[PDB]
RNA sequence: GUCAUGGAGGUAGAGCACUGUUUGGACUAGGGGCCCUUCUCGGGUUACCGAAUUCAGAUAAACUCCGAAUGCCAUGUACUU
RNA sequence: CUGGGGCGGUCGCCUCCUAAAGAGUAACGGAGGCGCCCAAAGGUUCCCUCAGAAUGGAUGGAAAUCAUUCGCAGAGUGUAAAGGCACAAGGGAGCUUGACUGCGAGACUGACAAGUCGAGCAGGGACGAAAGUCGGGCUUAGUGAUCCGGUGGUUCCGCAUGG
RNA sequence: CUGGUAGUUAUGGCGAGAAGGUCACACCCGUUCCCAUACCGAACACGGUAGUUAAGCUUCUCUGCGCCAAUGGUAGUUGGGGGCUUCCCCCUGCGAGAGUAGGUCGCUGCCGGG
């Protein structure tokens, strides 16, 4: 709420201004955030899955969906179905909310970070934002949850370019 | 990323439901369309491929609503009215690909509590 | 290690298009849909077609690939 | 959104006790500590590491 | 895998054979079917 | 020239009526020796005919082969009475029917190409006509 | 029996849209030869190999984007028998 | 049975090719399956779309789980193959037991014995707002007669009569 | 003119380009209520109309891909004949597939508003 006030506000505008976008519907907008969790460990113990679904609904504020595998795998030792990593899909001001958080209190809180790296676009308009460690989000709490895990975070825009998308994320404070 | 054309989709759907669901000479197809603002009722023959009493909420009569559901009701009411005019009674609702839900639930409840047999 | 073969199982058109059926005709014996149930037609659990009333049966063409027969009154 | 699923989402100030700035944010986790911002629509508060506009890079 | 006979509660008579697998369904299954006798449906249990 | 792998180890000899459907024209070659009436062509006289052609071109210009041995053929040892189901493959055969070019050849003079064709065709079942594009 | 009309059916032929088999060229991700600090990770090298990609060209009882002649089923108020 | 017999192999059922564009069609001809399974992998209502590749991303590798794009089907369909199937016959979820009882015009197949399909009628139901669909499963294997025994039921008979 | 809903083997599809909008139709704004998500008001559902034609939709243009497609010839082939015969030839009737000239950016209803 405080970022799409900033959005809605000192964005759009600017951001419309540089590209000489026709209307204001072309001006790219954050449709989905969708965290992924990726446990393959729990193939081996069940048990282990249960904290990272519960360390990741905190993150969040909003409990996951544990994805199940889709095709069975001899190499990992998988098979079709069994649970396989958790999905959330974060919409609206709930959304901007993590986000912010996420530029604001979390991306600090690394020994270090370049910033919005150009090699990490899809070539769509998409950003996948790799988070190494779990103990980064100050809602997690590492002294009290056992495994790190890991994290990915991705950024779906309605940008049509990354130059375009790279402009969004950069004025919304993302490094 | 692609946003979903909701009405593409919706006569998908409609494609399944008049899979199953004809209008006939004897007993014709109540199918009804939903927009944003408004809604519309046709009772229609497949065989002949021919529109019979119709009704919309934009026609002059009946223009008075407080909800949509509300105004979904009066369409139900006078497209009802109109094929009792005509002389038609046993229809078979054809949800138009649409949740039998709000609207056209209320569209259906209404008409059935009028002169339509289903 | 050949030498088997199950018993042939008569497939195929049991009425031909133009003629009169009564009620309950199998028109098609076949495995799956090759031919679709028209109108007045039905298709039975192996997928076999009959006449639901009497008439004169058709075979016509669908939409471009697949193909129907009917019975007309 | 469904209801007695997933945690609280009640509104929450973060702090960074060295730049000294002030932002709401909802999350979980509230500890229940009073703030000075708004303090007629009262949230709890939370005392975090150092924020962007503290972090050197970043400024 | 097993053949069984579900006899009518009520009626007394089993008039309906099914089959099941009894690792994966131990316990005596229970249908309702209609019973000719009473005309009626009734709930059926295995023997 | 063997097929890597077969869906049917086992195959109907088959005909060879008319003229073949495809490779009557020359299409990579200056030179194509073409088949006047049908035969099955086997890899061993494919090979034959294919050291007897380039040797006498000395590792000069380019030599197309323009049939394969796709068809397998089987035969029972002697000794064998009818019947106990079809013999074991035996070889590889190419049905090449009348009117199919067999070799193209190209990147040396005619009178070199027409001497290294007729060195072929003396290795082949077939009559064979020289034709040039 | 013929004529006319309608129809089911995938053979001959053909074709390569699919599945197998397959030739040549171009392209090109790998791997392997050959030295280098090197962990041969990556270069500078390549017709020793090689999976895709495309251009051209073949091939099939158990391939088919196609598809006859005939034969088959039927209808007629048609002509003969 | 048998290109003499023996030895070996085979014997019933399903799918394909042989099979010559209806059906049928032989060989100790060419290939594979079956002697089950499923309480949902059945019924119905509603909703949905697959394989693979590219690109980006923690543990994470060629390949696990996210995200976007392209993708008529290159997937899937309990299981061989063929014919089907993307209004899905493929994939989810809710409620269920029609994997009903009496039947059945009329057809297919067929030496017989058997086998197959079936609208529709009655009884009483499941799902659905209704239309409607449902007498198992995408279809086609998964079976074995009679005689004799066993078990349950029964407004049948009961060797003078009641049993 | 536009919204709805049908028929018709894609000549109707795909792709590319352009224009249009309070009259619809859209996107769009919101989640109090009915009702929703195996998490998500994304969708579904409900209540709105500040903003916008950007997209869908509508109309127009094009033959790049697809689709449709003659005539002629050829393959094959019923019947009748011949040969030297792994097969081939002649007469009569039928006659592809490929390729090609060409065609196509649809056509035909019914109902509501304008
Ligand atoms: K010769
Ligand atoms: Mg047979
Ligand atoms: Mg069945
Ligand atoms: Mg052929
Ligand atoms: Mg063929
Ligand atoms: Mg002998
Ligand atoms: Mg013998
Ligand atoms: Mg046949
Ligand atoms: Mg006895
Ligand atoms: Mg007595």
């Amino acid at each position: 709420n405080r970022l799409k006030d900033q959005y809605l506000k000192e964005i759009v505008p600017a951001l419309m201004s540089k590209f000489n976008y026709d209307s204001v519907m072309e001006v790219p907008k954050i449709d989905k955030i969708v965290i992924n969790t990726g446990v393959g460990d729990a193939t081996a113990n069940a048990k282990v899955l249960d904290s990272a679904v519960e360390e990741l609904a905190l993150i969040t504020g909003q409990k996951p969906v544990i994805t199940k595998a889709k095709n069975s795998i001899a190499g990992f030792r998988l098979r079709e179905g069994m649970p396989i990593g958790a999905k959330v899909t974060l919409r609206g001001e709930r959304m901007y909310d993590f986000l912010d958080k996420l530029v604001t209190v979390s991306l600090p809180r690394v020994r270090d970070f370049r910033g919005v790296s150009k090699k990490a676009f899809d070539g769509r308009g998409n950003y996948t934002l790799g988070v190494r460690e779990q103990l980064i989000f100050p809602e997690i709490d590492y002294d009290q949850v056992s495994k790190v895990r890991g994290m990915d975070v991705v950024i779906v825009t309605t940008a049509k370019s990354d130059e375009e998308s790279h402009e969004l994320l950069t004025q919304l404070g993302m490094p | 990323i692609t946003k979903i054309d909701k009405n593409k989709v919706r006569k998908k759907r409609h494609a399944r439901v008049r899979s199953k669901i004809s209008g006939t000479e004897s007993r014709p197809r109540l199918n009804v369309f939903r927009s944003n603002k408004n809604i519309y009722a046709q009772i229609i023959d497949d065989v002949n491929g021919v529109t019979l009493a119709s009704a919309s909420n934009l026609d002059k009569d009946f223009g008075s609503a407080e909800s949509k559901v509300d105004a979904a009701s009066k369409v139900g009411e006078l497209v009802a009215k109109r094929a009792s005019e005509k002389g038609i009674t046993s229809v078979t609702f054809d949800r138009g690909g649409y949740l039998y839900h709000g609207r056209v639930k209320a569209l259906a409840e209404a008409a059935r509590e009028n002169g339509l047999e289903f | 290690s050949n030498g088997r073969d199950s018993e042939s199982k008569r497939l195929g058109a049991k009425r031909a298009d133009g003629q009169f059926v009564t009620g309950g005709s199998i028109l098609y014996r076949q495995r799956g849909t090759k031919i679709y149930p028209g109108t007045n037609v039905g298709r039975g659990g192996d997928d076999t077609l009959f006449a639901k009333t009497d008439g004169v049966v058709r075979f016509e063409r669908m939409g471009r690939d697949k193909k129907k027969v009917s019975v007309y009154p | 959104m469904k209801t007695g699923i997933h945690p609280e989402y009640r509104p929450v100030v973060f702090v960074d006790t060295s730049t000294d700035f002030k932002f709401l944010s909802g999350s979980t986790k509230s500890s229940s500590e009073t703030i000075k911002w708004e303090d007629g629509n009262e949230y709890p508060l939370l005392r975090v590491e150092i924020s962007s506009d503290s972090h050197p890079f970043y400024t | 895998r097993v053949n069984i006979t579900l006899e009518c509660t009520e009626c007394g008579d089993r008039n309906y054979i099914t089959t099941k697998n009894k690792r994966e369904n131990p316990e005596r299954i229970e249908l309702k079917k209609y019973c000719p006798r009473l005309r009626r449906v009734t709930l059926h249990r295995e023997t | 020239l063997v097929p890597k792998r077969v869906k049917y180890r086992r195959e109907f000899r088959g005909n060879m009526r008319g003229r073949a459907k495809g490779g009557t024209e020359v299409a990579f070659g200056e030179y194509g020796l073409q088949a006047v009436e049908a035969s099955w062509i086997t890899n061993r006289q494919i090979e034959a005919a294919r050291i007897a052609m380039t040797r006498y071109m000395k590792r000069g210009g380019k030599v197309w082969i323009k049939i394969f041995p796709h068809k397998s053929y089987t035969s029972k040892p002697i000794g064998v009475r009818m019947g106990k189901g079809k013999g074991a493959p035996e070889g590889w055969v190419s049905p090449v029917k009348r009117g199919k070019i067999m070799f193209e050849i190209a990147g040396v003079p005619e009178d070199v190409a027409r001497e290294a064709l007729r060195l072929a065709a003396h290795k082949l079942p077939v009559k064979t006509k020289i034709v040039k594009r």
